Order: C-alpha cells, then structure tokens, then sequence
DNA sequence: TGCGAAATTCCATGACA
DNA sequence: ATTGTCATGGAATTTCGCA
DNA sequence: TGCGAAATTCCATGACA
DNA sequence: ATTGTCATGGAATTTCGCA
C-alpha cells in the first residue's frame, strides 16, 4: 500500500456559533491528514456558500484527494457535491451520528477547540484577529508521534516561528471564573 | 606674454616645436603650421578662448577642439580643452554616459522556503469588481507565488493580505522596492512585530525585485491569454493563475514552484505520481537534496566599456523624475562604500547617505 | 485503440520501440518506461490531453511536456505539443518573440542638399509665450536643422513653418513619420503643389526618422544645458540653439552643417578661414568633393538569432497601443512584398496592405 | 587680395510702404553682395524694432561680417547699432543722398522692385503670401555675368525650382491700365 | 560501434509602469 | 544600508533504438 | 630609425514621447 | 508603399618632434 502523503485527504468541520468577531461567527477547520497541518478560515454562517467561499481560498494553493466531514448540511448539498466533482474531489462522509476521522486529525481537532476556548476568554470577539497566530501554533506543536511539526512535514524544513513555550491549553483558575460569567 | 617674446626671438620654450617659424602679425604672436596660420595667444587668455569655444554648444572634446583649432594653437590644447569641460556643471549633469554599467550579479536562491519573500504591487489594472491592484507575493527559493487583490498599492491592504499569508508561515525577511506600502512606518512596525527583517531594493531599480517583477509578467501574461475576446474581468481569475502558475514546470529547473515547496503534487491536473512508493520521510529527504542542487546562473561577461565604482569616485546620480528641459543627472558626488560591484553609498546631492544601485549612476567625466 | 491492441499480443507497430513491455492495466494501455510507469493513450484521446496540458497556464513546449509526461507516453509526444502551440491563438498573440530583428540599414546620405528634409515634432514642453511644440526640419545630407515654434503639432503649423523655409529652397523629398501634422491631406496638397514628394516612415518606427530624432536630442540636450537654473522659456533660445547646432563640428565628419550646406563658415565665433585664398568657384569645387567623401556607416553584424522576413511568412504586427491585460501582437498575416530585409508589405488583420517595419513584427512560431 | 565671399557683405534695404497684407507694409530687402541671393522679409514698420526682428531671423541662419544700407534712420539707430555690435556685424553707409551699393546688387533691387510691381497690379494685398516664391525666382534667376544663380553660388547645387520661364518682367499694356487705377 | 532520429539541453530574446 | 529573472522556441547537443 | 608623447581615430554607449 | 543616428569620452592607434 501507498504511504500517506501530504493532501491525500483534508477532513473539514466547523466550530461554532462563536462570539461575533469583525462580523464571522463560525471557523472552517481544514486538517491535512498525513501531515496534521491546519488551515482556519472564518465564515458567517456553516452554509455551502461560505465553504466554497473559503475552501476555493484553500484550493487555490492545494487541491486534496479526498475531503473528509460528517454528514453536516453544508458538506452533503449538491452545490457542494458539483463543486468538489469541479475540482477532482472526492467526498468521503462518516456515518451520521459516529463521526470518526484519525487519532491525529481527532487530537488535532481537540487542540483547536481547546485553544479557542483559551484565547476567547477575556477577549471573546476578537478571535479574527487572531486566527493567523492559532494556525502557527498549531501547525509549530510537536507531533510526539510523527517526532515532526506540521510545518516540518508540510515543508520538509523547521520554522522561522518555533513554539517552544507552550500554552498550559487549560483553563487557569482566573480564566476558569471569567469564563462562568460569559 | 613673456613666454611667447622669448619664442619671438627665437629662443626655445619646452611644449612649442623649434622646427616652425613664429612670427609677429597684426599684434599677435602666430605661427605657420602644416593646417595654415594659427595665433598663440599668450597662457592667459587661454581658459578664455577655449570657454568662448565651448559655449557655443557647449560641445565635448572633439567638437570644442575643433572650433579653437580654426583660429588658435597652443600646446596640448585638448588638455584645457578637457580642464574646461571637467568644470562645466550644465554639461556635467545634463550629457549622458558613455560607460555600461559592470556585469549584473546574480545573488544566491534564498536555501529554504519562506527564507525571503519578495513582493510588489501590479496595477493599476482596469476596474474588477471594484479593485485595481495585485499584491503578489513570491517565494524566493521556490517561486512559489500568492495574489491578492487591493483597492490600492496601500500599507493597510498590504498589511491585511500578509496577515492572511503568514497564517501558513512566517519569512525570515521581506524584499519590497521603495514603494510607499512598504517604506511607512506602519508597515515597519508590522514586520517588527513579527520577527520580519525588511530589505528594500535601491531606489528606482526594478531589477532589484527581479523575482516578483518576472512574475508579474507571467501573471499578465496569463492573464492576458485567459481574457482575450472577453471583458477583462481578472478578479475571479487571479486564484485559478495564482494555482496554474504555481503548478507550472520551469524548463531550467524542470520543476514546479509548489514541487520546490512541497515535494509532492496536490490533486492539479498531470499531478506527478514518481514519489508514491516512497514514504514522506524519503520524499522530504529528496526534497531537500532538489532544493539544493537547482541551477544557479552565473555572472554574465563585462561588456568591453563597463565601468565598476571605486570608493572615493565622483559619480551622478541619475535624476528620477527629470521635468522637461531638466537635466538627468544630479551634480557630482562621492562614493563612500562599495557593498558590492553593482551598489554603493554615496554622499547624496543633499548631503545625505544614500544606497544607490550603478545602474543609476554614472561617473563623472573628466575625472 | 486497433493500434494499440497490436501493441499489447507483442506485434510492432513503428514509434513504438519493441525493447519494452506493453502491458494493459484497469483499462488502460501502460509501458514501463524508464521514468516510471506511463499510459499509452490511444491516438484520439492525444490532441485533448495536449490541450488539457496546454490550458493549465498556457505554457510552451518544455512545460507542457512535463506536465503530459508526468502521466502519459507516446511516440513524438513533443510534434503533438508543438502541433497545438501553433494551433492556440491566445498564446500566439499573447507571447513575446526570441528572436531578434535583422540587422538595421544604414541607408545612403542624400547626395546633395535639400534632396530630403526631415520633419518632427517636439513636444510638448513647458509653455513659452503660449508655445508647446518644436517644428525641427533637418536637410539629411548636411544635418541642416530649422527650427520653428508651434503652437500644436497641426498641419496648418507646419504649413506656416515650411511656407517660410521654403522661401530659401525648395526640397524634392520631405520625410516624416506617419503623425497627424504630416499625413492629412491639406499637408498632401500643399506638397503637390511644391512639386515635394512626401515619405513617411513606417508606422510607429521613430528609428525611420532617426535622422531628425537624433537631431532632437541635441537640441534638447543644448535648450536643457541653457536653461539651468533658470525658468524654462526656451521661446527665446530656439535662433540660438538653430546657429548653434547648425555651427557644431560632427567629430567624425569634421564638418559643421552650415558647412556641408555653404561651404564656407559666415561670421560665427572661431569661423574657418581655411579657404579664404580660394575664389567661391574653387571653394564650391571643393565643397562638392567633401560632400561625396563623407564618412558613411555599414550594416552592423546580425545578432546570434535574428530573422530575415521571406515573401509568404506567416508574421505578427505589434499592437501600437495594446490596453491592460491585452494582447501585444496582432493576428498571424502572411508577407507579401520584401521592401528591403527591414521592410515588408503585410496582408493587415483588417485585410489592408499595410507596410510595416520588421521591428514591429514577430516571426510566428511553430510555423 | 582675397576673394569675394557668401556672408562678407548683406546690403539691405526697405521697399515700401506697400498695400498692406496681413497687416504687413513694408519688405525688409536682404542681399548677399557675392551670390546675389535675395531674402525678404515682411514688417509692419521701416523701423530698428522691425528691422532687428526680421534680421534675427536672417542671422540665426547666417551672420554677414558687413551690413551695408544708406543712413535710413532704421539703420543708424543706436539700438541697431549695438544689435550689431553685439553679433560683431561692422555696419557700412553709404553716404547721404548718394545710395551706393554693387552693380550685382544695384541689379538684383531693381529686379526685386520690378518683381514686386508686376505681381501687386491685380492683388496689391496678397503679396505677403507670394514673397516666398518669389525670392525662389529672384535667387534661380540665371546671372549673365557670373552665370550661376544666386542659389549655385550659395549652395553649389543646382536647384529643385529651376525658372527657365521668365517673366516679362515689363506690365503689358492691360497692367499699365489696371495699374493706372490702382 | 555507429547511424538516423528523437529527446534533451542550450540560450538569446524580451518584458516585468 | 545591498544584489535581475526566467518562459520561450529554434538551434546545438546528447541520447535512444537498433544493429 | 626609433622612442615617448601628443594628436587623431576608433567606437561602445545611450537617447531622440 | 521603404530604410536609424550621431555626440561623447576613454581607449586604441597613428603621427609628431627629435635624434
Ligand atoms: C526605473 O524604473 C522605475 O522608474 C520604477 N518603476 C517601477 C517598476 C518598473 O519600472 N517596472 C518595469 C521593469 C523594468 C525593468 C526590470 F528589470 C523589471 C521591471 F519590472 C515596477 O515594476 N514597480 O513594481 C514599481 N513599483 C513602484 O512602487 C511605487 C514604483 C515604481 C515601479
Ligand atoms: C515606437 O515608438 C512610438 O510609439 C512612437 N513615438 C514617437 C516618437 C518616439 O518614440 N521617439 C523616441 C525614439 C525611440 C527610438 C528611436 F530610435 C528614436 C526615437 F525618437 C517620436 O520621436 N516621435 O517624433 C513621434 N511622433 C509622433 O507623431 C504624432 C508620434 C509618435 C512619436
Ligand atoms: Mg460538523
Ligand atoms: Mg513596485
Ligand atoms: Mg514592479
Ligand atoms: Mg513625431
Ligand atoms: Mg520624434
Ligand atoms: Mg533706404
Ligand atoms: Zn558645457
Ligand atoms: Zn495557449
């Protein structure tokens, strides 16, 4: 068998409804599968539209495989169907209620979501701003699986912008507070 | 005066042949050459004669000699003749070169990816759904190109399409011209904060940014094919060139930007499929052995009347925005540090330190 | 796909070198070349796999081809690329030529004065006493230059201008390049009537008329060097500037156009006197043999690449004012006349005859 | 003794008032003593302003060593007399009431004056218009004495407007009636 | 071991306000 | 304190397929 | 008959929207 | 049916002044 590669499939999912930053309300998630590397892309609503409108962005440096989501409304229309037949892509689905992807691309995910919630505390719109720097600190996070970044094996160099620091991606026991009153 | 009463005599004068006959006529000390009767004025009414001579046209070497020569002879006149032009500022400044500039260097590709972006602004374009200009951003080692479209060449526009791009990585250093969006201190500040160093090209010296201006053209050049016979509607188009050109082969190098910067194609049309028994650890490792055996150009031969800068040459600084009627050149300055044999620090007409590329100077003639 | 199908039991079909294993797998035709694994298509699927290649970025030979060859093999796969680039109008109408022109003429100086005048315009400068433009009218074998301030580069200018210089001499040719002032019929008539045949040089070639370009940039260079540090009004200088220039040595003929022109300098400063022991008939006896002596230059070496145009070439004009995100040449036309190896009659994209300069065509490529 | 040369001597005079033309009375007359070549110039006034005007034109082309004309007060103004000093012309007069000049010369005014008068009869206000051509016919009239043309002499070519045609030079008898009118 | 032809490389040319 | 670049298609050169 | 230096010629370079 | 040109100043070459 082959051996997986960068862009042999992207598993997408939205996060949201969020505060209202600068306008958005929600955030394409795109992980590449072999490589763990993320793209966010904010939207205003989880509709066919805006995934289009934000993966043509995203399909416009690469075009993967195979995309991956749940049977989210967005992802199964025909719009979505006839725009990934445009581009080659095939539509791969979990099944309705076990959404099941990859133990990197779950953990992934997890790391998004926990991130988000530690940054949205205290500043709960203004996370647009922010999306740019998220990506980095994802795509920089060690793999302790893969021993490589995102970044390292999406690019097959190191970074201009290391995390070494990294966050404690749980809640302090201040932001634990303001959090229970937003 | 008195140097010519004693060759009146007949008594010898170093510089004035003895073997011809110089005579008294008219008040005025002549002499019988081969070309017919020539005055020698006295020493002191030379730098006179040959500034008369000169004004008329303010003509150079040859030209000038020739007007004296029709009257006047004097020992080594093309020497004051040389004196004089070497003075006059109007012709100083407003004559052109008649030395190339020395042979063009070709700096080292960037090693890595995202080592050193260049980028610059295409436009104005004609209006697409309200925007006229292109940001293009291009990859120094890879080639690989991003496009987003502004309003205008802004700082703020600037700002918010590379705070988009540098979602996927930050680069060690941007390379701009001297444009406005790039050269504020707002953009300044922007780059700092990110650990960005900003270098910019010499003024008024677009090869400087030769990597972005040749993929300007192959975007127009795209763009162009892609609109012909339609409505020049090139805002929908700019993501499908951004991937064509990203994905096209450079014969030299027989790669693509996005092979250089990823090692495997995505899923484009005619995807290279060579690497897909290897792992991408393999993959990676052929990846880094490719980026660095790319064919690198040399430095092309001098032409035969090229002119390299020295430190302590005067040289001229070519004018930018010359009005009509206007000199091309600045007055005369000094080269104070040569960075390399094509840029240098001179001492500016305003007394300024100033980065200069050669191709924007000239040096001073007569020394 | 009959062709094919022999290919697969092991029969040899020419193109096809028998040293490798044809073999069929998921429907399709594949050889195991060096480079890896390709698919044979059959031969009525190529052309729209060329096509497909091609259309990415409409790129050349070398690039289509590597993208046709990261998954396909077939007998001359590069004739069927070349084949299509020849077939794809946007890329022939929208790329650049590499080759260069032929060598430029340097055609005979008219034999006498007033054989032929040049005619041009400058402009428009910097308004003085309500004047823009500069009517220069250069008699092309002495460099003679009149000199004539307008107000537009209007025919019913040049008319008031000619009508006075005329009154000195009557030329049998006035050259001009193909500008309004020069190719309305009121300036036809008015040459007509003079018994004066107008040329003009091919459109948007100021090369063609490089006998009074040449001539504008000393005057410019001169009314520049005289107005420094001063206001631009140059209404003034344009009689000083005509006696200067018409005065000024050539350093390679060792003449001045008044000169050449008269034979004998007028009351100029540094006037000539060489021929003062001379009668006017001897003077004008040796004016006519310099005028037969002078320094005449050749035709320069052709560059490495350069084309000749041949009667029947399929060529492309260029476009003289192509818009943004245009097109830079015209359709393909075939030659119909050689004037000269830098001058053809074209069959126009309009189907007019058009007579063009060989620097405003390119070669069409893959014939 | 060195021989008589293009440019060593202009002699010039006015001839006027005449009909006005486009608002022109008088014709600056301009000849070279050696060639006999003729030019003309239309002005407003028989005065150094005029004068000064016209002869700048004329010496932008070419510069006499002498200007010779009779003690018109045009001619000996001191504004004349620097315009000429400046451009080193040495002026020459001749003396009061005994107009002198050269039989070449002397010829050549004649020429210019009957020249005049048989082309005014019929159109005395479209002169303006007719001195180019005929400072054409005055400078290729052929010379009975140096037998070149003023335009051979000054230019050692023959010329593109050769006048073998010429004028009577005399009004017939229907000009000396149209003339008598006038 | 060498031929004709195909394939690859070479590289001058030109355009990126 | 900074620096030309590279797609293009004929031509020159090398390699291939076969013997 | 030859040397050093001055004088002349050569000519690449660049600009004429 | 038309076509490059030529001032410029270092460098290359030739000539001059003297012996
Ligand atoms: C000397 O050329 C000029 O005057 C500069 N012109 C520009 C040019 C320019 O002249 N481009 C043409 C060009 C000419 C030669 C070359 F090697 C590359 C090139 F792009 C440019 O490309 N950009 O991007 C500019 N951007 C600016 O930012 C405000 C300002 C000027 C330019
Ligand atoms: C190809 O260049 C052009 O587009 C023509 N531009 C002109 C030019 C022009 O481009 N001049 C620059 C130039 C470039 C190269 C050259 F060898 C000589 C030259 F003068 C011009 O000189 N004149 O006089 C023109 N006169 C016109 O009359 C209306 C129209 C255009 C020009
Ligand atoms: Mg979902
Ligand atoms: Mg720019
Ligand atoms: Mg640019
Ligand atoms: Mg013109
Ligand atoms: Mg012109
Ligand atoms: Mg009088
Ligand atoms: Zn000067
Ligand atoms: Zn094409």
């Amino acid at each position: 068998d082959r051996p997986q590669k960068p862009f042999d499939k992207f598993f997408i999912d939205y996060i949201g409804p969020l505060p209202p930053s600068q306008g958005y309300l929600y955030v394409l998630v795109v992980v590449d599968g072999m490589t763990g590397f993320t793209w966010l892309y904010p939207t205003k609503a989880p509709s066919t539209s805006a995934t289009v409108k934000s993966l043509n962005v995203l399909t416009s440096i690469a075009i993967p495989k195979v995309i991956h989501s749940d049977q989210g409304a967005a992802f199964t229309s025909s719009t979505f169907a006839e725009w990934a037949k445009e581009r080659g892509i095939h539509l791969e689905f979990s099944t309705p209620y076990h959404p099941q992807s990859s133990g990197k691309v779950e953990r992934k995910n997890s790391d998004i979501k926990r991130l988000l919630t530690k940054l949205l505390v205290g500043r709960p719109t203004k996370w647009y701003d922010l999306l740019p720097v998220v990506q980095l600190a994802l795509n920089n996070t060690y793999s302790p699986v893969l021993k490589y970044t995102p970044h390292q094996l999406l690019f097959g160099i190191d970074s201009n912008t290391p995390f070494a620091n990294q966050d404690t991606l749980d809640l302090t026991r201040e932001e634990e507070l303001s959090l229970l009153q937003e | 005066d008195a140097e010519l009463d004693q060759l009146l005599q007949g008594h010898y004068i170093k510089g004035y042949p003895k073997q011809y006959t110089y005579f008294l006529e008219d008040g005025k000390v002549k002499v019988s050459r081969p070309e017919g009767v020539k005055i020698i004025p006295p020493q002191s009414d030379r730098q006179k004669i040959v500034l008369q001579a000169h004004n008329l046209a303010h003509t150079g070497r040859e030209a000038t000699l020739l007007k004296i020569a029709n009257l006047y002879w004097w020992p080594n006149m093309r020497k004051d003749v040389v004196k004089q032009l070497g003075r006059c500022q109007q012709c100083l400044i407003t004559n052109a070169s008649n030395k190339a500039s020395g042979p063009i260097l070709r700096p080292d590709r960037p090693q890595k990816p995202f080592d050193k972006f260049f980028i610059d602004y295409i436009g104005p374009l004609p209006p697409s759904q309200g925007y006229l200009y292109v940001l293009v951003v291009v990859d120094g080692m890879t080639g690989f190109t991003w496009l987003y479209p502004t309003k205008a060449p802004s700082t703020s526009a600037t700002v918010k399409s590379l705070n988009v791009l540098t979602s996927i990585a930050i680069p060690k250093v941007i390379h701009s011209d001297q444009g406005a969006a790039f050269t504020s201190s707002t953009f300044a500040e922007w780059a700092k904060e990110r650990g960005i160093h900003l270098e910019f090209s010499t003024p008024y010296h677009p090869q400087s940014s030769g990597k972005v201006e040749r993929k300007n053209s192959d975007i127009k050049r795209l763009l162009t094919k892609l609109l012909v016979g339609r409505p020049t509607k090139w805002y929908d188009l700019l993501p499908v060139v951004q991937l064509a050109l990203n994905n096209t082969y450079s014969p030299v190098l027989k790669y693509t930007p996005h092979q250089l910067l990823f090692g495997i194609d995505s899923n484009t049309p005619f995807a290279n499929q060579d690497t897909l028994d290897l792992t991408r650890e393999e993959e990676l490792s052929l990846l880094q052995e490719i980026r660095t055996s790319l064919y690198h150009p040399s430095t092309p031969p001098a032409s035969s009347r090229s002119w390299s800068p020295v430190v302590g040459q005067l040289v001229q600084e070519r004018v930018a925005r010359p009005a009509s009627l206007r000199p091309r050149w600045h007055k005369p300055s000094t080269v104070l540090k040569v960075l390399n044999p094509r840029t240098v620090v001179i001492l500016d007409h305003l007394g300024n330190n100033r980065t200069v590329s050669i191709d924007n100077l000239k040096p001073t003639s007569h020394q």
